[PDB]
């Protein structure tokens, strides 16, 4: 379900930025769909939720997503940049995927 | 009666993420899931068992799914091949993740459809108890319009 990442960067200790491989092998395209590979706009999310929890907002849990945009179909051999920023102050989680142009953007509430 | 709910979906296993069309209208889809370790949501749940609350979503999305290949045979229409889903708006949910034996109903209303454009409103729910809400919108090209889009 995780995909390869080739690199990771933390500017601050509230960013991320993730470069992200799409394999043909990954399990998400299987079956989406048969006449092409496309990452479903869910996994994009899922993805944004594990760094989320993993290095921004450990122990803060889904809420909603206020908006997103997938506004470009992503298929295996792509390259991503991931770039999330969380506000704790406001319970928000940002993130925007960008082809290594915008892929998709949107805005993620947590709570504790 | 309905056909199996993978047979609306240009979707196989095992991303399909429904297992059953309970209604479906004009207006209107309702569409069944079970959140088990035996079913389509397995592949889903995270290490306590349960399906995280994001995946909301993608059960919306595929219930619109559902309505839209509803119509294409009741239409004698050829079957989408693709879907597409191009935004989410206040998807809340009142829990972070759907508990292991957790029976979810997803219904969809119909906002605004055309040829390919689809605006929905929906609801989760549990027995009756209201776990999701939000508005979706769905996209559903030709193979050659996605070329088009990933090479223009
Ligand atoms: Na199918």
């Amino acid at each position: 379900m995780k995909p390869i990442e080739i690199h990771r960067e933390q500017p601050a200790q509230h960013e991320a930025m993730i470069q992200l491989y799409l394999d043909p092998t990954l399990d998400w395209f299987r079956g989406h769909f048969p006449v092409q590979p496309l990452l479903p706009g869910v996994a994009q999310i899922d993805w944004v939720m594990h760094y989320a929890q993993t290095l921004l907002a450990p122990g803060w849990s889904f809420s909603s997503i206020e908006m997103v945009k997938f506004q470009f179909p992503l298929q295996p051999g792509n390259t991503l940049l991931l770039k999330i920023n969380w506000d704790e102050k406001k319970h928000l989680l940002t993130f925007r995927y960008d082809l290594d142009q915008t892929a998709s953007q949107g805005k993620i509430k947590l709570c504790r | 009666r309905y056909l199996p709910v993978d047979r609306y979906l240009p979707h196989e296993a095992p991303m399909v993420l429904l297992e059953q069309v309970i209604n479906v209208s004009d207006n209107h889809v309702h569409c069944q899931v079970t959140v088990s370790r035996d079913g389509v949501l397995s592949p889903f749940l995270n290490q306590d068992g349960h399906l995280p609350g994001w995946f909301a979503i993608e059960m919306m999305a595929q219930a619109i799914g559902v309505w839209s290949g509803w119509h294409r045979k009741e239409r004698k229409e050829a079957d989408s091949a693709l879907g597409m889903l191009l935004g989410g708006r206040a998807v809340r949910c009142q829990v972070p993740a759907f508990t292991q034996g957790s029976v979810l109903d997803i219904q969809m209303n119909l906002l605004l459809q055309d040829e390919k454009f689809g605006s929905f409103e929906g609801e989760i729910s549990c027995y009756g108890t209201v776990l999701v809400t939000g508005r979706l919108n769905t996209y559903q090209p030709n193979k050659t319009e996605l070329i088009q889009l990933i090479n223009k």
